């Protein structure tokens, strides 16, 4: 460690290979094109470009930016989100009965662009333009 | 499903671990915690040539935390070399990292990444960054902070490994799924 | 667990244990892989692990274990070799050679353990850097001798020899002392005859692909340094340009050889050598056309296919053609029989320039810049390349990338979006493309116009319509602004604009609109000359921008604001005069409509609009009319500001409503925007708000103080307080922006400054650490930079109010309050520069705090802080030296000189501050000169310390020898004596002094450096005067 007042402690004061054979020295002279399935035999109702955060205890961490999707399963509803570019799944949630989705986030100026949420492995925060954050809310709310 | 070992090398502070963490968790690590030796992390995505799996070997760039050094490169099938466009010395050191790497891995695809391009006062200018040309390395200006080009090293590397520039990312399969104290916490960004 | 058993050295090394720990690490995963990695590091780092490496290398069955053993030995060889008795040095060297030969003489090992053989040859090389030639004079002949035993060993020897050349010529700088480097270079050059004999032999009479390739790999490194005659006076240029270009396997490496051949030291007035440079180029080009592809090949399609090493081959072709042609093209330019060679090679470059690979494209573009600038300056060579140039117009036009001013782009779902991030690579390329194109245009303005008008007709008829094609054409058109005469340009611009508005009508929907809107914007903003001659057009353009500011596309809005600025920055004259057929300056019309024009803009865009209006106003050169335009522009923010001041004064609790905080921040940032283009002329508007603004600052400050009492530290984290602190940061930016551009400094000092300090300094000093804003420091910095000279006592007051309390936030560690930390040292730096007298007035306890804060700055790894620390030390030192023989100066030197010396030496020398190297060296050099230039009037020692009458020079070297002795006890006293002897003689020569620092930095890492290494520079100067005396005698002989 370094200590603020202290002078730097800089200049203070106060038989290899023998038994062995070499030893001697010079004397020894597919990927193939596939199809992946989205895993979607559902229909995409609403989609918007979004930013996602997660909190598991301090504090909120970024998680991904991408298209969040609400999918209707040609019957059940779920939320599907993917990271832009690399396109990994960063959010995948069945819309079950007794589901809590709150508008707003206060500790952020843009908080009217925000929405919060609770899910199986902690909580998530989505961000969207205000008009689209309400759309996402009502479309989510409508379900189950 | 094959797995490809990716070694990640370069001077300390250049954003290697921050870059892996970005890809792994989505988070942006603000602190500099120097890596000690190496840290290994699996990392995958899907393409139209199926799933691509990297074993990312995130090495220490500080000489005192060097560990097995070039012993980390044995059997790498690809690599990323990272410097910090904010720091001249890190680009001046790019040939040393490249020298140690190719002595161990003769014929592997290697991406040169100039990171932190989001910083206003850039110090290593575009016209200085020539090293990759004679060495047949791909070069990208990236930012782990803004996500600029941060998927590109992986796409290029996967295209080399599959031997098919037709390769593209596709959507990973989405399979069946299984407060008040927070609202006023600050947000990282 | 059990893996750590290998770290127990009281027992015999169990190799099968090692092997299993090794495999667990390389082939394992998760926690076991990670613990094995820890055990392995500690094993390799045990200072006695080398003793175990012979058994490991002889008996281990795991190639990776043997690799680790070689690293152990690498560490021993590089740093402790000279501590070995002969018995060990000879034994290790033999053992290593023996092992190499055994691996080579076993086909399966030589086939499958390349990485391990290569690590061993590198280890051999590290032994040659210690042992060769002086203690192994026979090595090179023996190694060359061994080549005949087999093709495997011969091949391997090429590797050894390539390795050796690397370490000696390519990677020796800063890895060894300058003198060790010279010696090894001299040693290798004296044995190169025999090396070349071997390498040439294999090149003429060899069959093995793998062996020819390794030889060529070595040749590539030899060409970095060998004498020209080995290339030109043997047949090798022929064998490279002909047979080795012919065979598929050798072709990549040969091309890289011929690329460096291009770069060799050439006799300029040797006409046989000219003719040889021509011939190899001729041979290589002929072999490409015969055996690889013709000049009509579609290299774009070929590269995109990416078969085999085609992409590398094609990068290397580009590199060869551009290297050779930028050095040698004039060779080909006058001899008619060379004309076709010249043009085929450039035709090959044209085809490479269509490849879709950005970096490769940059490589060819750099060359094209070199070519076309040369023709701009020599226009008589213009005709030779007419048809190269005209194809290149097409290539460049078709591949323009997006200018930084275009903010509309395509996302991944086929949509047109506002750009997410600035792209610095794209911006630089656009700029490189523009210069080339500006050049091409000057070469032929009429062909460029014709091509661009034609391409646009294909945009209108839809034959070539796409976003991508209209965009690159628009960017290309904007890019050549300035190339035409005003009269040509006028006709050109009218056609473009009319065609673009023609596209505006036919191509509908949000995506097509935003694309074309961005192209029109980009073009009009690039042609100010034309807008300045055509008022009704300018006027119409501005009104079209106003329309665009209502588009729902946000990228179109953002761009319309920025285009407005770009146009007014050039055209502002035209908004302040009354044009013919108008009743008023257009600025008044703009200002009147502001509410309506900006109604759909976001704050940030509203600000940019006020800023543009600010640029126009400062064009009005009558003060009274100017102050009236400003007043008028500021009508809506002043209206909002008077209301919110009245209201929040009556009811301070409004300052807690986040909606009140947004209102205020944006009023203030509107003022910041106008101040940014107005500068000095902003003062009337600043005065208009200044008094109520600083009251606002004071009121906000006690709001903060009400929430800190009621809720403790965590108060600082709540959106109430963060809102309050934003009003304060924004007020401070407004004040910084003005003062930084002020011209009337009397007004700053007599009207602005005292109420500022008054409102700001005690509030910051007395607040809790966590509620102090770093912007206070930044604002003070500007106050000091700008007017500090005029206010000695104000600076003292600033220093006093921020120094100790800010220092207390940042002296515990290196990471707390990073913004405060950065601002603090910038502030210290400016005070130390503009008003040193403020430090002269610190009591001595606080002046010591000043020094300590400095030495703390140099121990940071943060380069922002670090850089300023060293700069401050240098400026302090200079400021002390400026005072002359004087009590404060003398005390400072008796108190601090050696603290600066040894603190500088510490960071210079510990391996954690390598970016600081050059500025440490400057600092060390200045301190040294203070003594050796007899600039310190007084003894640096106390009477107790030294013989009566010892000089400062003698005291300085004893002090440093002993300090250095304690830090690096592995050094002999002769090394330390010679280092300091060199330094104290080199202190006036930055380059020579740094080399010696570099030399020392190598030698502290190893045992037993040569103390004569520090006579490099001296030896060099003497070797040079013998060369000049021998040159002089030759010239005497040559003529009597
Ligand atoms: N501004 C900016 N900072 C970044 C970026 N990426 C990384 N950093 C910062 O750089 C610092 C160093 O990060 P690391 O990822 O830990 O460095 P490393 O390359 O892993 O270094 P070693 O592990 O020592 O070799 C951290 O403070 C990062 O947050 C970027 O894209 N932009
Ligand atoms: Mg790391």
């Amino acid at each position: 460690k370094f200590v603020f007042g202290a002078a730097s402690k800089f200049g203070t004061g106060f038989a290899f290979g023998s038994g062995l054979s070499f030893g001697s020295g010079f004397n020894i002279l597919l990927q193939k094109q596939e199809v992946k399935s989205g895993e979607e035999s559902e229909e995409c109702i609403y989609q918007v470009n979004a930013k996602l955060y997660q909190l598991s205890n301090e504090g909120w961490k970024e998680r991904g930016v991408g298209i969040i999707k609400i999918n209707k399963s040609k019957d059940k509803t779920r939320i599907v989100m993917r990271s832009r570019g690399i396109l990994k799944v960063i959010l995948n949630i069945q819309l079950v009965k007794g589901f809590t989705v709150q508008k707003g986030f206060t500790g952020s100026l843009q908080s009217e662009k925000f929405i919060r949420l609770l899910a199986v492995d902690a909580q998530y925060a989505i961000k969207t333009k205000k008009e689209t954050t309400d759309e996402l809310y009502n479309i989510i709310v409508k379900s189950v | 499903v094959p797995t490809f070992k990716l070694v990640l090398v370069g001077d300390g502070g250049t954003g290697k671990t921050t870059f892996v963490k970005r890809h792994l968790t989505g988070e942006f690590e603000k602190k500099y915690i120097a890596t000690i030796g190496v840290e290994v992390h699996p990392l995958s995505f899907y393409t139209n040539f199926g799933e691509i799996k990297f074993d990312v070997w995130d090495t220490a760039g500080l000489e005192k935390f060097g560990g097995l050094r070039d012993g980390y490169y044995i059997n790498a099938q690809c690599a990323i070399i990272m410097f910090d466009v904010t720091s001249r010395i890190t680009y001046k050191n790019v040939p040393n990292w490249h020298r140690d790497l190719v002595r161990v891995c003769e014929n592997i695809p290697i991406v040169l990444c100039g990171n932190k391009v989001d910083v206003k006062e850039r110090k290593v200018k575009a016209k200085t960054i020539t090293f990759h040309r004679k060495k047949n390395l791909q070069y990208y200006d990236i930012s782990a902070k803004s996500n600029y080009n941060f998927e590109k090293p992986f796409l290029w590397l996967a295209r080399k490994l599959a031997g098919n520039p037709q390769l593209e990312f596709v959507a990973s399969p989405a399979l069946a799924p299984p407060m008040e104290q927070a609202t006023a916490l600050p947000l990282p960004d | 667990g059990a893996m750590e058993g290998i770290l127990d050295f009281s027992n015999d090394l169990d190799i099968a244990l090692l092997d299993q720990v090794v495999s667990t690490f390389y082939q394992g995963s998760g926690v076991q892989q990670k613990q094995a990695q820890e055990i392995l590091t500690k094993f390799q780092d045990n200072p006695d692990a080398w003793q175990k490496a012979d058994q490991i290398l002889q008996f281990s069955t795991n190639p990776q274990s043997k690799f680790i053993a070689l690293s152990i030995l690498d560490k021993l060889i590089t740093r402790k070799w000279k501590l070995l008795p002969n018995d060990h040095r000879i034994g290790i060297r033999n053992f290593v050679v023996g092992m190499i030969i055994s691996m080579c003489q076993d086909d399966e090992v030589f086939k499958t353990q390349k990485n391990l053989i290569n690590k061993s040859d590198l280890t051999l090389v590290q032994i040659l850097k210690q042992e060769w030639p002086q203690n192994w004079p026979e090595f090179i002949p023996e190694l060359i001798g061994s080549s005949s035993s087999s093709v495997n060993v011969c091949e391997n020897n090429m590797i050894v020899l390539k390795l050796l050349s690397e370490e000696v010529f390519d990677f020796s700088a800063e890895q060894m002392t300058q003198a060790k480097a010279l010696h090894l270079k001299n040693s290798m050059s004296k044995e190169f005859e025999q090396i070349f004999k071997l390498c040439f032999q294999v090149l003429e009479q060899g069959s093995s692909s793998s062996l020819i390739v390794a030889t060529l790999e070595s040749l590539l490194r030899y060409l970095h340094w060998i004498p020209y005659r080995y290339i030109y006076e043997t047949n090798i240029l022929e064998l490279l340009s002909t047979k080795f270009m012919t065979s598929p396997d050798t072709r990549a490496i040969t091309l890289k050889c011929l690329t460096e051949v291009s770069n060799l030291k050439i006799p300029q007035d040797n006409d046989l050598i000219k003719r040889q440079t021509v011939l190899f180029f001729q041979n290589t080009l002929q072999q490409i056309a015969t055996s690889v592809m013709p000049v009509t090949a579609d290299l774009k399609a070929t590269y995109a296919n990416a078969n085999g090493n085609d992409q590398s081959f094609l990068q290397d072709l580009a590199m060869f053609l551009t290297t050779y042609l930028a050095r040698n093209r004039a060779l080909l330019e006058s001899d008619e029989s060379l004309r076709e060679l010249l043009l085929n090679a450039h035709q090959y470059l044209i085809q490479l320039s269509k490849i879709e690979e950005r970096e490769l494209f940059k490589t060819t573009l750099d060359y094209w810049h070199n070519l076309v600038a040369d023709l701009f300056y020599e226009p008589l060579k213009k005709h030779i390349y007419e048809e190269i140039c005209s194809q290149l117009r097409l290539v460049i036009i078709e591949n323009m990338v997006r200018p930084e001013e275009v903010l509309v782009v395509e996302n991944d779902e086929g949509e047109i979006v506002r750009e997410f991030v600035k792209e610095s690579d794209t911006i630089q390329l656009y700029k490189s493309e523009r210069e080339v194109l500006v050049y091409l245009t000057h070469l032929n303005v009429i062909d460029t116009e014709e091509i661009m008008i034609s391409k646009l007709a294909r945009q209108i008829d839809g034959s070539e319509w796409s976003w991508h094609n209209i965009n690159t054409l628009s960017w290309a058109i904007g890019s050549i602004s300035g190339t035409m005469s005003e009269d040509t340009e006028k006709r050109f611009v009218v056609t473009v604009i009319k065609d673009l508005l023609d596209l505006t009508v036919k191509k509908r929907g949000k995506d097509n609109k935003a694309v074309v809107a961005s192209d029109i914007m980009y073009v009009v903003g690039q042609y100010p000359r034309f807008l300045k001659a055509h008022w009704n057009f300018l006027r119409t353009v501005i009104l079209k921008l106003f329309e665009f500011m209502h588009e729902t596309h946000e990228g179109v809005q953002d761009m319309a604001c920025d285009t407005f600025i770009k146009i007014v920055q050039k055209c502002k004259y035209h908004f302040v005069i009354q044009q013919p057929r108008e009743s008023e300056p257009f600025i008044q019309t703009i200002i009147r409509d502001i509410q309506k024009t900006t109604a759909d803009l976001q704050p940030q865009q509203v600000h940019t609009f006020y800023k543009a209006c600010g640029i126009i106003i400062s064009e009005e050169r009558s003060v009274a009319e100017r102050n009236r335009l400003l007043s008028d522009l500021m009508q809506l923010p002043n209206m909002a500001w008077d209301t919110i001041v009245e209201q929040s004064t009556a009811n301070p609790t409004l300052l807690l409503d986040s909606e009140t905080v947004k209102i205020i921040a944006n009023i203030i940032k509107t003022n910041v925007a106008v101040c940014t283009s107005m500068g000095a002329d902003f003062y009337p508007q600043l005065g208009h708000i200044y008094y109520n603004m600083l009251q606002l600052y004071r009121a906000v400050s006690s709001m903060i103080s009400a929430q800190v009492a009621a809720e403790g530290l965590i108060a600082t984290k709540t959106p109430k307080v963060r809102g309050l602190r934003t009003i304060k940061k924004e007020i401070l930016k407004l004040v910084e922006t003005y003062i930084s551009k002020a011209r009337n400094l009397d007004d700053v000092v007599k009207v602005l400054v005292e109420p500022l300090l008054n409102a700001v300094l005690e509030d910051y000093m007395n607040n809790v650490p966590d509620a102090r804003d770093a912007e206070v420091l930044n604002c003070m910095t500007t106050v000091v930079e700008k007017v500090g000279h005029m206010i000695p006592q104000g600076v003292i007051l600033i220093l006093q109010s921020v120094f100790e309390c800010t220092l207390d936030m940042i002296n515990k560690d290196f990471t707390e309050y990073p913004e405060h930390r950065v601002e603090f040292y910038k502030l210290l730096k400016v005070i130390n520069e503009k008003s040193f007298a403020a430090f002269l007035e610190l009591p001595p306890a606080a002046f010591k705090l000043f020094v300590d804060a400095i030495c703390w700055a140099f121990k940071h790894n943060n380069r922002d802080v670090e850089v300023n620390g060293l700069q401050i030390a240098l400026d302090l030192v200079k400021n002390i030296e400026r005072m002359g023989n004087v009590p404060f100066a003398n005390e400072f030197h008796k108190n601090y000189f050696f603290i600066f010396v040894s603190e500088t030496f510490f960071v210079l020398t510990d391996s954690d501050h390598k970016s600081g190297f050059s500025k440490q060296a400057l600092l060390l050099m200045k301190l040294i000169s203070l003594v050796y230039d007899n600039k310190i009037s007084v003894p640096l020692y106390q009477e107790a310390e030294v013989p009566q009458g010892t000089s400062n020079q003698v005291y300085l070297s004893q002090y440093l020898a002993n300090m250095l002795s304690n830090a690096f006890p592995h050094l002999t006293s002769e090394q330390i004596a010679s280092f300091l002897s060199a330094l104290t003689k080199q202190y006036k020569d930055l380059v020579v002094f740094k080399g010696t620092l570099r030399d020392f930095l190598v030698q502290i890492k190893e045992v037993g450096g040569d103390p004569t290494d520090y006579l490099f520079a001296e030896d060099k100067e003497n070797a040079l005067m013998e060369q000049n005396r021998l040159e002089r005698e030759k010239a005497a002989k040559i003529g009597g």
